[PDB]
């Protein structure tokens, strides 16, 4: 087979894992009271 | 006390899944060569 | 009784430091 | 216990089944309890019992001879269960009677030797098409046939 | 006539024999000569359960089920005298035979109901002044229903009634009163009520023919939960003879 | 209240002796001469209202009269239980050495 | 004397249906199969190295060569297996670690069974059984099979306690 | 709930088989 | 239901005779080499 | 802890008169016990209906005495019923019917003799064993 | 008593030498000892069922 | 179309296909679908199976209280005994799945597969130029499966007494058969245990002999595994330090130094061992049993001297005594 | 039925938790040039 071109890399930097980490826990926070309801 | 039985799990697998994801990019960015 | 496997793990592998990675040449086995 | 009074025919066992007397599944009478798996067995001594729909419960109710009850009580104390150094009997029985039937004799030795047989055919077999083809003693370090076709990959 | 070997896993084993369109006849009766029954036999065409009308009692019916065993359901070889009455009825009593078949129907749901199809003590009657025997000439009567499992019979956990355990072995120290049901074994004895409508005579031979209705309570297994009540429909065949 | 009638049978004279309303026919071969065909007599010939009736079994011999008499101080009798005598349980009750 | 242990184990301990013995046979079975399987992978995949049917002169003591066509095995489990190795360093060490293993894990399952901390029931299955009397699985039968086997030997096994069951206690079936 | 955990792990060793079999890295020879 | 019986029965003589007509279509000839 | 003469010294009829065995006619009774009994009274209990054992007891009820010499020899010549009210021999091994159980024809009355003396000495050994089943094992 | 290891274990009596007085039977076909037939009683000393 | 029937046959005989469907495969590929999806169908929702004939079901499903350990298929009916039952032989699938019709559907298939890949590990063998053999090493688990399955069912007159298709169920398969054939007094299971434990034992030896004798060409901080590429001319371990050390800890002349030779053995083993196993099962299906040691020695009075060997039998008759609660009517466990 | 609450977290954390581990890693090494 022929390596497929239209390929790019993938990229998350780390503030962004943070940005996203924060965005989680807190809506895990913020949700969690309603799913023990 | 009273509360939902899943509800633990379903807050678990709402931390972890979305967390696991991000974590599983940032480490093969991170290791990228140049 | 996990330890223990820890140990002689360990152990050898200080003991074997050199031969670690593997061995190498010759061919002298039975014959002091 | 049809000597001792019982009624054979609607005598009821611990499961509801039939004691004595059961059906099999396409509607025979044929005797009950773990024996209900050996209701196609026939025997001359146990045929003249047997009607036009299974053993029929007026033979049995007074057809039954005695040269067949003690045919039955023969047999019955001489079933095909024994051990290797000849104790007849259960695997938890007391040592007495030294027997071992030749139906289990023989049905063993010869299914091992059946056996074995199936595998010694296997084996000459596997042998006869490498020896002609010609490769039976070795891939020709050479031409390895692998080597020449495509990766699967 | 066909051997055994004529027969055997064609099924037709679990078939009580049929009269022909022809015998339509009548048997006479002597009124001063005993008879009895040579052969009763039944034969099941049908299992309805009626079903339980849930909390809102609506009166319910009997529903159609699938036999889910096999062909074993057939009662055969009954027998018993067919005394003559006073006011000239016939009334038949049964003394011995393969007179009960543990059968197994399944529902709509899926539910399994067993039951101890049987006309154990049959006490069965007909119509007063009857001196020959016609087409429908009802037999009615009551037999006895004994527990679908017998006193032996001992549940998953060891526990049985003439035997077993006496207890839930498996929980030591759990508090009793909520399991008694469930320990303390049962033996049920009932009662069921069965009609025989003939269809086809053949005083020649003394041999009738016809269809039965019979109802019954199913297993409470060892009195663990209620029973279903079950109505069985079917055909017979009866072999008159002076004797 | 929900009860195991046969524990509940051992507590009366069933436990104690022969009952000939419900023990099964095998009891019977702990005395002399009554096994065979006189336990089938007693046991074939359904319940009693009292022991002195199993001597009124028709057709006894003179000699049976006899030894039933002089066994009855190890027979009683009690209502029949169905959990005992159904299946013809009382020829064949699952036991065996 | 080593028989009634492995039965012993079975009827007070319920041992075979715990975690770690299961573990231990999965790989004590699992052992003695690459045992068996990598063998019949090598002899049946060598290469000629002499004129003679009977290959074993045939071989080379000094090194040099692969004695067999590791290639040519490669393939052959590729196609009939779907998976197969193809780095002799790791298939080798696998077989070091799968017995071994397997023997750890039943080891931990004994130590375990010392304070009798073992794997006898569940829960969830007991308490279905108490209430209801027809829910039957072959786990149930097998706990009954347990009883039976605690209580014909416990006597003339465990001769200290004087035991003493009157033929009426012996949990027994019907006519057995 | 139990039954669908029972299920789920075994629905993802079957999924595990095929990637396994159909989704290896082509075993390549002598160059490495 | 007498159906699926017949069915059953096609769909093995299929690949049984698949399999039989197969081996026989000269099968020692596929292999390496002496055929 | 042995076989004494002690121990071989069983009843010989009803009247309280005994007679004592010896190693040689025990074994041999044993052996012939095996030959023509075992196949059905292993352990002295009785396959073919479980409800009637050799114990010494069971004999001793049994109708006429059958816990004695003298009474095993008649049964093993003309068998009968718990009760004695019929005779068997058709169904069960007996010199009257050796036509029909030939494993009977050789057996001489030096033989039931010693089929009889070991049926009365191993309770004496074994105890509670020879009587009862499996339980005993 | 139960020894620690058993799972379950049977409900036997005996006296002070040993010998079995009644137990709770499996087969009732023939119990000689169920606490029926020995007319088994029990009475409590000290804590809630006292006296 | 060089025709189409001759193309066929090459592309199933093809040895291009990433996986091998041979002629056997033709025959296999099919059977060992219908087994594999029944099972999972079955093991998930079947309805409970009256295993014994006696009307009493067993449910074996997870949907149906079961759950992975205690979970399985059950076996087909005692009343069915060896009669065959398919689909097509019930009323109704309640009636056949009651009657415990599944197994059967199941069984049958698989052995019918499992033997083809067993002729079908030949076949491509061919097709490549090895050498045969290896199928006839996969002879003896197929042989099991065989004696346990069916051989003594067969022997003991129905599929009912076969092994069950799940894990506590092969514990009841296990249980009970000591109990009526004391299998662990047996010679063969005996040696399929010394294969058994020996085969993991000598797995070990080889692998680690090798795995310790192995030539160094990787780095301190580097898998030791990396040190070989597929494709290799020479070895990748030193079979002559191997033997050096290995013939020092116990004695040269017991060691091994052709790896022809130790690959022999290290097949022979195993695969002999449960080779008798499997004879074990199908040849305890005919009730020739184990040792029956009950009551030997015996003391100068005639009292009875126990040895281990009753200790034994008194755990078997626990086993006996309460296996099939209410499956018995009669004193004489012939079934 | 009647079985263990935290049964569910405890098999799914069991398989998630060590899961995510080997593909953090795999994806990290696939990554990395050359
Ligand atoms: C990878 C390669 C692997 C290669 C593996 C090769 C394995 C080869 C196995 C080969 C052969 C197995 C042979 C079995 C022979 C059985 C002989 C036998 O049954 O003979 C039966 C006789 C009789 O036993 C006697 O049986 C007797 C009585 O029966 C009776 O006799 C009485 C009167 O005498 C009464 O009449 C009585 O009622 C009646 O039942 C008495 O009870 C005796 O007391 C009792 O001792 O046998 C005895 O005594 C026997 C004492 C036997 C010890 C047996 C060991 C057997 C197998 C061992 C395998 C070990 C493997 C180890 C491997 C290690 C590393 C690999
Ligand atoms: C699959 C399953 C297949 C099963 C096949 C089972 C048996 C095949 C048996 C052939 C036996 C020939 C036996 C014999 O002649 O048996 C003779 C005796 C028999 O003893 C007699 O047994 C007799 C009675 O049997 C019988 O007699 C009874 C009445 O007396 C009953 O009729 C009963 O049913 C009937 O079977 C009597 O009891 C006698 O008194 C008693 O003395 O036993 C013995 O011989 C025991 C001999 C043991 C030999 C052990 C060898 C062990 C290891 C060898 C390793 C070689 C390794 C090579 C390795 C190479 C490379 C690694
Ligand atoms: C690829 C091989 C294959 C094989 C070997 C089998 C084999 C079997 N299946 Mg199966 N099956 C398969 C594929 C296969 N199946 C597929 C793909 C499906 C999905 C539809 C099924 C679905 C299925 C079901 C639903 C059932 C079976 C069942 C069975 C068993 C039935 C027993 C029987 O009566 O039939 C055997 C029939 C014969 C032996 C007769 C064939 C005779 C042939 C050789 C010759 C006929 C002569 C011909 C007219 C002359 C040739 C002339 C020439 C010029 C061409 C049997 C072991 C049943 C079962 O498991 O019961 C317990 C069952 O209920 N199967
Ligand atoms: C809905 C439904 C149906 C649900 C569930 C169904 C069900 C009942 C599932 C049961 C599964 C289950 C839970 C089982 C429990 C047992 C279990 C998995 C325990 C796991 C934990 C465990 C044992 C830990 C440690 C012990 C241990 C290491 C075991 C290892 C087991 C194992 C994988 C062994 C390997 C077996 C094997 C087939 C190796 C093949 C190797 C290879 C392909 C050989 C071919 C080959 C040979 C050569 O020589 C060469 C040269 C080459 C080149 C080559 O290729
Ligand atoms: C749960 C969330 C899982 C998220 C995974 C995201 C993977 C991104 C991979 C990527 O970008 O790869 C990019 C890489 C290659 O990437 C290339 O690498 C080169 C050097 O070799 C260079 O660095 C290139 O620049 C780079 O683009 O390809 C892959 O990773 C294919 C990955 C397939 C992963 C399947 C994971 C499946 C997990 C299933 C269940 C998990 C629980
Ligand atoms: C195996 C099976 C798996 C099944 C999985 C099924 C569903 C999975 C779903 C996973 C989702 C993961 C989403 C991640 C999104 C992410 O990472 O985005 C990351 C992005 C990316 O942002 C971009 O990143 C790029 C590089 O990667 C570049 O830097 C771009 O320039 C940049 O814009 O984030 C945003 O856009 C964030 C907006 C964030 C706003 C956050 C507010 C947070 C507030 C936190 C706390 C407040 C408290 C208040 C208290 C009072
Ligand atoms: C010709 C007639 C054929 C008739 C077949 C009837 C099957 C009936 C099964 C039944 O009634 O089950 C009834 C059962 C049991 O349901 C359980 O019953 C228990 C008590 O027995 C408890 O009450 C449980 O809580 C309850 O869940 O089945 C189900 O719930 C089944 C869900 C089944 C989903 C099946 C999917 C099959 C998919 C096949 C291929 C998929 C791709
Ligand atoms: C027809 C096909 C029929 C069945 C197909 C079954 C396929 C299983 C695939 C397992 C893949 C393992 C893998 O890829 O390993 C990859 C690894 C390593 O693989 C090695 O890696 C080395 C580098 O580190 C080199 O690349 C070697 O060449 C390479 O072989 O595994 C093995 O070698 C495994 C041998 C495994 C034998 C497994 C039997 C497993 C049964 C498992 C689960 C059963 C669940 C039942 C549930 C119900
Ligand atoms: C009653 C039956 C009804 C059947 C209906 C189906 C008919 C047949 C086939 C098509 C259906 C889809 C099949 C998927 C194929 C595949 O993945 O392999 C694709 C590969 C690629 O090659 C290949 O693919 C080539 C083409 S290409 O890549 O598609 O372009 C093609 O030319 C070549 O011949 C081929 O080998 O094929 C093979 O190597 C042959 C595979 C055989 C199948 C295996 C069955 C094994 C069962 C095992 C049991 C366990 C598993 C249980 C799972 C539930
Ligand atoms: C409760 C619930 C749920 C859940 C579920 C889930 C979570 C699932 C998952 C699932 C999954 C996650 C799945 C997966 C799957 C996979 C598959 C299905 C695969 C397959 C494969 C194949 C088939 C392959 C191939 C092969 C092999 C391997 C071998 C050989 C042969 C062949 C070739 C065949 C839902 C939502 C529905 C809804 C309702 C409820
Ligand atoms: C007791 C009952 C006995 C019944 C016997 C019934 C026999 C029925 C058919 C015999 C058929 C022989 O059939 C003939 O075999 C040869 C192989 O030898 C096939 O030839 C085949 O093999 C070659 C390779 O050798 C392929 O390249 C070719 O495409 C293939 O067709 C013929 O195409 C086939 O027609
Ligand atoms: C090559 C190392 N020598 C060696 N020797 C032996 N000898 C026995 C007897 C254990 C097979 N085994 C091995 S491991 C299969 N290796
Ligand atoms: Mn499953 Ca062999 Mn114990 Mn009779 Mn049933
Ligand atoms: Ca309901
Ligand atoms: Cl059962
Ligand atoms: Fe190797």
């Amino acid at each position: 087979m022929e390596p497929n071109p239209n390929r790019q890399p993938v990229e998350l930097n780390r503030t962004s894992l943070y940005l996203g980490l924060l965005l989680i826990l807190v809506l895990a926070l913020l949700f969690s009271s309603y799913f023990f309801n | 006390m009273e509360v939902n039985q899943l509800g633990l799990i379903a807050t678990a697998l709402f931390v972890l899944v979305p967390s696991v994801f991000l974590i599983i990019l940032y480490v093969q960015t991170e290791s990228q060569q140049k | 009784l996990l330890f223990f496997f820890g140990h002689i793990w360990h152990g050898a592998r200080t003991l074997f430091r050199d031969v670690f990675s593997g061995i190498d040449p010759e061919l002298s086995p039975e014959q002091v | 216990d049809q000597k001792l009074g019982a009624n054979v025919g609607s005598a009821q066992g611990p499961t509801g089944l039939g004691k004595y007397l059961m059906r099999s599944p396409t509607g025979e009478i044929i005797f009950g309890g773990e024996t209900m798996r050996f209701w196609d067995f026939r025997g001359p001594w146990l045929e003249p019992l047997r009607g036009p729909n299974g053993l029929d419960l007026n033979k049995i109710k007074n057809d039954i001879q005695p040269w067949q009850e003690r045919r039955a009580a023969e047999y019955m104390t001489h079933a095909p269960l024994g051990s290797l150094n000849s104790v007849g009997g259960v695997a938890t029985e007391i040592n007495s009677v030294n027997f071992v039937s030749p139906r289990s004799w023989l049905a063993t030795s010869h299914f091992v030797l059946a056996f074995f047989f199936l595998v010694g055919h296997l084996w000459h077999a596997g042998r006869a098409r490498a020896a002609a083809a010609g490769f039976e003693k070795g891939i020709d370090r050479e031409s390895e046939p692998v080597l020449s076709m495509p990766s699967l990959d | 006539t066909l051997t055994y070997d004529d027969i055997v896993g064609t099924g037709l084993a679990n078939k009580c024999p049929t009269l022909d369109d022809t015998a339509r006849g009548a048997y006479p009766i002597d009124s001063s000569q005993t008879y009895r029954i040579a052969r009763l036999c039944l034969q099941p065409t049908t299992f309805l359960v009626k079903e339980e009308p849930k909390n809102k009692r609506q009166e319910a019916e009997f529903v159609p089920t699938k036999l889910v065993t096999r062909e074993t359901t057939s009662l055969d070889q009954i027998q018993g005298e067919l005394k003559v009455n006073s006011d000239g009825s016939l009334t038949f009593v049964e003394e011995d035979g393969i007179d009960f078949q543990p059968v197994t129907v399944q529902m709509a749901g899926g539910e399994r109901i067993p039951l101890l199809f049987t006309v154990k003590n049959l006490v069965a009657s007909t119509q007063p002044n009857v001196t020959s025997i016609t087409t429908s000439t009802d037999f009615k009567g009551e037999f006895n229903v004994p527990s679908y499992r017998t006193a032996n019979f001992l549940d998953p956990k060891g526990r049985g009634l003439a035997s077993g355990y006496d207890s839930a072995i498996a929980l030591p120290q759990a508090k009793e009163e909520e399991l008694a049901r469930a320990n303390v074994k049962r033996f049920s004895l009932t009662k069921g009520q069965i009609s025989l409508n003939v269809a086809k005579v053949d005083g020649r031979t003394g041999e009738i023919a016809g269809t039965f209705e019979s109802e019954q309570l199913s297993d409470d297994d060892m009195g663990a939960h209620e029973p279903h009540e079950v109505k069985i429909q079917g055909v017979f065949y009866a072999s008159i003879e002076p004797a | 209240e929900l009860v195991n009638v046969v524990d509940e049978k051992l507590g009366t004279a069933y436990g104690e002796k022969i009952d000939l309303n419900n023990t099964n026919i095998a009891a019977f071969i702990q005395y002399r001469g009554l096994y065979p065909t006189l336990a089938k007599l007693i046991v074939k010939n359904a319940p009693y209202e009292s022991v002195e009736d199993v001597l009124n079994i028709p057709g006894l011999t003179e000699r049976q009269k006899q030894i039933l008499r002089e066994n009855l101080e190890h027979f009683t009798v009690t209502e029949v239980e169905t959990a005992l005598v159904e299946g013809g349980d009382r020829y064949n009750n699952g036991l065996y050495k | 004397a080593i028989f009634r242990f492995l039965l012993f184990f079975q009827g007070f301990h319920n041992w075979t249906l715990n975690p770690f013995h299961m573990m231990g046979v999965a790989g004590v079975l699992g052992g003695a199969l690459l045992c068996a399987i990598h063998g019949a992978t090598v002899e049946n995949t060598l290469f000629q190295d002499g004129e003679g049917a009977s290959t074993f002169r045939a071989f080379n003591p000094t090194q040099a060569e692969e004695t067999y066509s590791m290639v040519t095995a490669n393939r052959f489990w590729s196609q009939i297996f779907g998976i197969a190795f193809s780095n002799k360093r790791w298939l080798h060490f696998f077989m070091l670690f799968v017995p071994v293993t397997g023997l750890w894990m039943s080891a931990i399952g004994v130590v375990g069974l010392a304070l009798n901390l073992r794997s006898y029931d569940f829960i969830s299955q007991e308490i279905r059984a108490a209430e209801d009397p027809e829910f039957e699985t072959f786990y149930t039968k097998n706990l009954l099979l347990n009883e039976g086997i605690r209580a014909w030997m416990a006597p003339q096994d465990q001769p200290h306690e004087n035991f003493v069951f009157p033929e009426e206690v012996l949990p027994r079936g019907n006519a057995l | 709930m139990e039954t669908i955990t029972y299920v789920f792990i075994f629905a993802c060793i079957i999924a595990l088989f095929f990637f396994a079999i159909f989704f290896r890295e082509p075993p390549r020879i002598t160059k490495k | 239901m007498e159906t699926l019986k017949i069915t059953v029965y096609i769909v093995v003589t299929f690949f049984v005779l698949l399999f039989v007509f197969g081996f026989l279509s000269g099968d020692p000839a596929r292999n390496p080499k002496r055929k | 802890a042995e076989l004494t003469p002690e121990v071989l010294t069983v009843p010989l009829n009803s009247e309280g008169k005994t007679i004592t065995l010896t190693e040689k006619q025990y074994l041999e009774g044993k052996r012939l016990f095996q030959y023509a009994c075992a196949s059905c009274h292993v352990g002295g209990i009785t396959k073919t209906n479980p409800s009637l054992d050799l114990r010494t007891e069971t004999l001793a009820l049994a109708t006429p005495p059958r816990d004695n010499i003298e009474g095993l020899v008649d049964y093993m010549k003309n068998p009968t019923t718990y009760d004695g009210e019929q005779e068997i021999a058709e169904v069960h091994p007996s010199l009257r019917s050796a036509d029909i159980f030939p494993k009977m024809r050789n057996l001489t009355e030096k033989d039931l003799v010693a089929i009889a003396g070991h049926i009365l000495v191993e309770p004496k050994i074994l105890g509670d064993k020879w009587g009862g089943g499996k339980v005993y094992y | 008593r139960m020894p620690a290891f058993f799972e379950s274990f049977p409900v036997i009596l005996t006296d002070k030498n040993g010998v079995v007085k009644a137990d709770i039977p499996f087969r009732r076909a023939e119990s000689k000892y169920s606490f029926e037939q020995q007319g088994v009683t029990v009475s409590f000393y000290g804590g809630e069922l006292n006296g | 179309s060089a025709n189409l029937w001759e193309r066929f046959c090459n592309w199933v005989t093809s040895t291009d296909n990433r996986l091998y469907v041979g002629w056997f495969g033709v025959i296999m590929i099919p059977t060992l679908l219908a087994a594999t999806i029944c099972f999972v169908i079955a093991f998930i929702a079947a309805p409970p199976v009256d295993i014994d004939g006696i009307r009493e079901p067993v449910s074996g499903s997870l949907l149906y209280g079961n759950n992975i350990i205690t979970g399985a298929v059950v076996p087909s009916s005692n009343a069915i005994g060896l009669h065959f039952y398919p689909i097509w032989e019930a009323a109704s699938l309640d009636e056949w799945l009651y009657n415990g019709g599944p197994y059967q559907l199941i069984i049958f298939h698989f052995l019918l597969g499992a033997s083809c890949y067993m002729g079908r590990q030949w076949e491509l063998s061919y097709r490549l130029g090895m050498r045969p053999w290896i199928c006839v090493a996969y002879s003896a688990p197929l042989a099991s499966a065989f004696a346990v399955f069916l051989i003594y069912p067969i022997g003991q007159g129905s599929f009912s007494d076969g092994m069950p298709l799940g894990i506590s169920g092969t514990f009841n398969f296990m249980i009970v058969f000591q109990a009526e054939h004391n299998i662990l007094m047996h010679p063969f299971h005996q040696l399929g245990v010394a294969g058994v434990f020996g085969g993991a034992l000598f797995c070990a030896m080889h692998g680690s002999l090798v795995t310790s004798s192995l030539i160094r060409e990787t780095t301190e901080t580097e898998s030791a595994n990396y040190g070989y590429k597929f494709g290799q001319e020479e070895e990748t371990y030193n079979i002559v330090a191997a033997h050096g050390y290995f013939g020092r800890l116990i004695f040269q002349y017991a060691s091994f130094n052709n790896s022809r030779s130790l690959h022999f053995f290290l097949a022979a083993w195993p695969v002999v061992g449960v080779w008798f196993t499997a004879l074990g099962i199908s040849t305890m299906a005919f009730n020739l049993n184990g040792f029956n040691f009950n009551h030997s020695v015996i003391d100068a009075k005639g009292n009875v001297i126990n040895t281990w060997a009753d200790i034994i039998n008194r755990a078997n008759l626990g086993m006996e005594v309460m296996h099939e609660r209410n499956a018995h009517n009669f004193p004489l466990d012939l079934a």
